[PDB]
RNA sequence: AAGUCUGGGCUAAGUGGUAAAGGAUGUGGCGCCGCGAAGACAGCCAGGAGGUUGGCUUAGAAGCAGCCAUCCUUUAAAGAG
């Protein structure tokens, strides 16, 4: 989660099982299920939704203005 | 400080016979020559064998532990006994004696078969555990080390053969 | 960076570096230096090299004194071109540097602070130097 | 060569403070434990001496040079000293006697004692309180 | 049947869910963990905070026992000292003061857990745990 | 605080033999007289470390002679930083130009506050009895910020002790500090 | 192996040692293993 | 062609007999402070503890993200690590 540019924000239990709420850029949500199954022995999953936008760094910026 | 001059107790009734060039450990389990720097001079006294060093000069003193040791280990030799235990570790995996060779089964494609060395016996207490054992510490050493070769510790798993004592040290692996 | 803000001429013959150096040989400000141990033409580029590695070090901080400036101007011809048809151009400026001047001092910062420090600013110039700390020697002067 | 020195003397001090020393094997007491066992032998010894354990080396020049009976017990190993006489003890080593010989596999366990001015004994010393 | 446990914890005042460390190390009371919500929100209900803390037993018929201490250091002098949260960088902005014989008050609270058996090595403590969140005793 | 150190006369002596002879060849004068000395290098190395140009140290010459001098110079080798010569100045009963360090008490509320106190003296000029020489001289540097500065115009100053150098002379100051942050411009 | 004209303690466990030659650095970590050259 | 010449020392690389920043328990020799039979250094046997998750700060930073501060206690000792 924080490697893929996300912000982490809390963590609860379920099913115990347990929950870990974050923020991440969709850009980099891509293909998620497949690190998370490995990286879970394909035991997790997951469910993710648009809350809002910001402001992209300033190093991913001016890749995109091309 | 000092392991040269740490006197070398022999124990009722080991006997050690020095020459020049060498001194002879005998006793209830063999006999062993140990080469010796022909600078040193090895003594003896009652159950007792010291070594001694003709100065303070570098090579000397280096001599100087290394002479006592090998002194002592082969004291040790021959009235102890040497040995080392293997454990061998990972699902499909097992020893067994056949003969006084061991035949270890450790996931090729094949058996491996091993045979001891003359000095050199074999035990397959149970069947996941090998014992080398043998008067020469050295050799014993390098056969036990020789087997744990054939298939070391992996990275990943418990899995391979292993000193017995020797920790798992693990990392992750997806 | 450093170099002179005017000067009387623009291009200066290359000169020679005999000898240790002229003054410029005991601590005068901070509580350790470095000293050049060989001579040089110090660069501008070197200087701020050094001077930045040092704070970088500190990150906030302490405080630093340079006691060499360059004011020689350094000459180069174009790439490719022939001997003759006058000196070359004015490339940058340089610290002429002989051996014992102490170059640059720290203080306001522990001792293994400063040691640190001027072993990294070493590094970055191109002769030997050694670090050195205040004195009754230097103070006496 | 060194604190030694402030040393042996706060052990003087202490002992010039006496007529009577016992001394205990304050071995493998967790931590838990320890400031039980302390805190026992100072509510059942005045002031606050349980053990001021000091070094066996300082701890005979100490016990040597007020001459203070020899206390050749036995200085050798672990060695702490209950000072039952900068306390006000007496069959109060039985304090030591049941929470040691209880809480451990040999807890407080004890080596030398000096009674009065009179060296006491070894389990002579050590039933001087059952 | 999971063995005899010496559990110690640390939950809060208020949340009482049997969730983790109220969930792993706690299967092995077969503890009545909701009545941990009861037995402890009757001593903090006249409270309402403080972080009590808490050793958790079990024996061989698969009952649990606990029992608490007392409220830490840094909680109990943040509410004579008119704060909710302390000081952010201690030292320099006090947000708090104290009496030398307020400091002793709450000392007196703390007198049952500590090290010393004192009062003027007790306060000194508190008073020390005045610095650590930069509240100036008055003094 | 009064240090002491064995001192020979020389006359022909080459200096590079005394000085390769582990000596440092010197010179002891005041207006009364002029001579010509040596002193072994690594026992005035140890004495100086010390004594500077701050104390008095006493030469105990051959003749039995105990003068009371001051260091008045000690010319360093410029490539290898050493010693190569010194200067005994012969103190008498005058008065004296000398140096008297200055201890720098107190913590400046411009330290602390992230800033560094630049110690522009580390001794200062004074007119004074031999008699009657401080070991000492110590300033207040606690009222400090980042942007102050303090002169020998302030300046206790013991008896007496006259100072030696313009009131106006800057003692120390509390420079800004070196900052990271800087740098990037 | 890393391989270097600077070798150099990388941790506290780091050893430096000299064999054959040339001076190793031997440690725990195998990725501190270093030969001078 | 003429000394396998004489006395002292260093070198173990065939350095000698091809080079720099820099790197290193190579080897020898100086010097300076340090700890040490009131027992040091090395191994090994205990302990290594409270107030307390120190305060703030993220959602959690409970000695060990990071900003401060770095006290007090029992103590032989034990860092706000
Ligand atoms: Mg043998
Ligand atoms: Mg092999
Ligand atoms: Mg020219
Ligand atoms: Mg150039
Ligand atoms: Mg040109
Ligand atoms: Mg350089
Ligand atoms: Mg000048
Ligand atoms: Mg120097
Ligand atoms: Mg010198
Ligand atoms: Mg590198
Ligand atoms: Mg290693
Ligand atoms: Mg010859
Ligand atoms: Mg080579
Ligand atoms: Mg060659
Ligand atoms: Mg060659
Ligand atoms: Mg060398
Ligand atoms: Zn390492």
């Amino acid at each position: 989660l924080n490697a893929r540019r996300g912000q982490i924000l809390g963590m609860e239990p379920r099913g115990n099982a347990q929950v870990i709420r974050a923020f991440v850029p969709l850009a980099e949500m891509f293909g998620y299920a497949t690190d998370l199954r490995s990286k879970t022995q394909g035991r997790g999953s997951f469910v993710m939704f648009f809350d809002h936008y910001q402001e992209v760094p300033k190093q991913v910026q001016e890749k995109l203005i091309k | 400080s000092r392991i040269g001059r740490l006197p070398i107790p022999v124990p009722k009734g080991v006997s050690v016979e020095v020459a020049p060039g060498r001194v002879k450990v005998k006793g209830p389990k063999g006999e062993l020559e140990v080469p010796v720097s022909p600078e040193m001079r090895v003594v003896v006294e009652e159950g007792v064998v010291r070594v001694e060093r003709p100065s303070d000069e570098r090579r000397h003193k280096s001599l100087h532990g290394l002479t006592r040791t090998l002194i002592a280990n082969a004291v040790k030799g021959v009235s102890e006994g040497y040995s080392k235990e293997l454990l061998i570790k990972g699902i499909g995996y097992r020893a067994r004696l056949v003969g006084r060779a061991l035949e270890l089964t450790v996931g090729f494609s094949h058996p491996v078969v091993v045979e001891p060395p003359e000095g050199i016996t074999f035990e397959v207490p149970e069947p996941t555990r090998v014992r080398v054992s043998g008067i020469d510490k050295q050799k014993v050493g390098q056969v036990a080390a020789n087997i744990r070769a054939i298939r070391k510790p992996s990275a990943y798993h418990e899995k391979g053969i292993y000193y017995a004592g020797e920790p798992v040290r693990l990392k992750p692996g997806k | 960076m450093l170099m002179p803000r005017r000067m009387k001429y623009r291009k200066q013959q290359r000169g020679r570096l005999k000898g240790a150096t002229k003054g410029g040989d005991y601590v005068a400000f901070g509580d350790y230096g470095l000293v050049a141990l060989e001579p040089a033409w110090i660069t501008a580029q070197q200087i701020e090299a050094a001077r930045v590695a040092m704070v970088r070090h500190f990150r906030r901080g302490g405080k630093i004194f340079i006691r060499i400036f360059p004011d020689k101007p350094y000459t180069k011809k174009p790439l490719e071109v022939r001997m003759g048809k006058g000196k070359g151009n004015v490339e940058g400026y340089v610290a002429v540097v002989k051996p014992g001047r102490v170059m640059f001092e720290v203080a306001g910062v522990t001792e293994e602070q400063a040691m640190e420090a001027l072993r990294i600013a070493g590094h970055k110039l191109p002769i030997k130097t050694k670090i050195v700390r205040r004195d009754a020697y230097d103070e006496a002067q | 060569k060194r604190n030694v020195e402030l040393l042996a003397t706060l052990k003087e001090n202490l002992e010039r403070a006496q007529g009577s020393f016992f001394l205990v094997n304050y071995q493998g007491l967790p931590a838990k434990e320890t400031h039980a066992l302390r805190q026992a032998l100072k509510q059942n010894g005045a002031r606050l001496f349980v053990a001021k354990n000091t070094l066996i080396r300082l701890a005979l020049k100490e016990l040597g040079l007020p001459e203070l009976d020899g206390l050749q017990g036995p200085s050798a190993v672990v060695f702490y000293e209950d000072p039952v006489a900068a306390a006000k003890t007496l069959v109060q080593f039985a304090k030591s006697n049941p929470k040691g010989i209880p809480q451990v596999k040999s807890g407080l366990l004890q080596g030398q004692i000096l009674t009065a001015k009179d060296v006491e004994a070894l389990a002579e010393l050590p039933t001087m309180d059952e | 049947k999971k063995v005899v446990a010496v559990v110690k914890l640390q939950l809060p005042a208020g949340k009482a869910t049997p969730a983790p460390p109220v969930g792993p190390a706690l299967g092995q009371h077969g503890a009545n963990i909701m009545e941990f919500v009861k037995a402890f929100n009757a001593a903090t209900a006249n409270m309402g905070d403080a972080i009590v803390p808490v050793e958790i037993t079990i024996y061989a018929d698969r009952s649990f026992t606990f029992v608490t201490k007392t409220p830490p250091a840094s909680y109990l002098i943040r509410k004579a000292a008119g704060l909710e949260k302390g000081a952010h960088k201690p030292g320099r902005e006090k947000v708090g003061r104290i009496t030398w014989e307020q400091v002793l008050e709450i000392a007196k609270q703390k007198m049952p857990d500590l090290n010393t058996t004192d009062l003027e090595a007790a306060a000194r403590m508190i008073a020390g745990s005045a610095r650590s969140m930069g509240v100036e005793v008055v003094g | 605080m009064e240090y002491r150190l064995k001192a020979y006369y020389r006359e022909g002596e080459k200096p590079s033999a005394l000085r390769r002879a582990g000596k440092l060849p010197g010179v002891m004068y005041n207006r009364h007289l002029n001579r010509k000395v040596y002193v072994d290098l690594v026992e005035f190395d140890k004495v100086f470390r010390q004594a500077s140009i701050h104390h008095v140290i006493v030469l105990e010459l051959p003749d039995g002679q105990s003068l009371p001098t001051l260091v008045r110079q000690v010319n360093l080798d410029k490539r290898r930083r050493r010693p190569e010569h010194v200067d005994f100045f012969v103190l008498s009963d005058e008065p004296v130009e000398m140096y008297v360090p200055l201890r720098f008490v107190g913590t400046p509320a411009g330290v602390r506050a992230g800033g560094v106190l630049q110690e522009i003296h580390r001794d200062i000029l004074v007119k004074v009895s031999p008699r009657n020489i401080p070991e000492f001289i110590e300033v207040d540097v606690s009222g400090l910020e980042i942007g102050d500065s303090l002169h020998a115009s302030d300046l206790k100053l013991p008896p007496g002790v006259e100072l030696a150098v313009s009131p106006e002379e800057t003692i120390a100051a509390v420079v800004p500090p070196e900052d990271v942050e800087k740098l990037a411009e | 192996m890393k391989v270097r004209a600077s070798v150099k303690r990388i941790c506290d466990k780091c050893k430096v040692i000299r064999r054959h030659g040339r001076v190793y650095v031997i440690c725990e970590n195998p990725k501190h293993k270093q030969r001078q050259g």
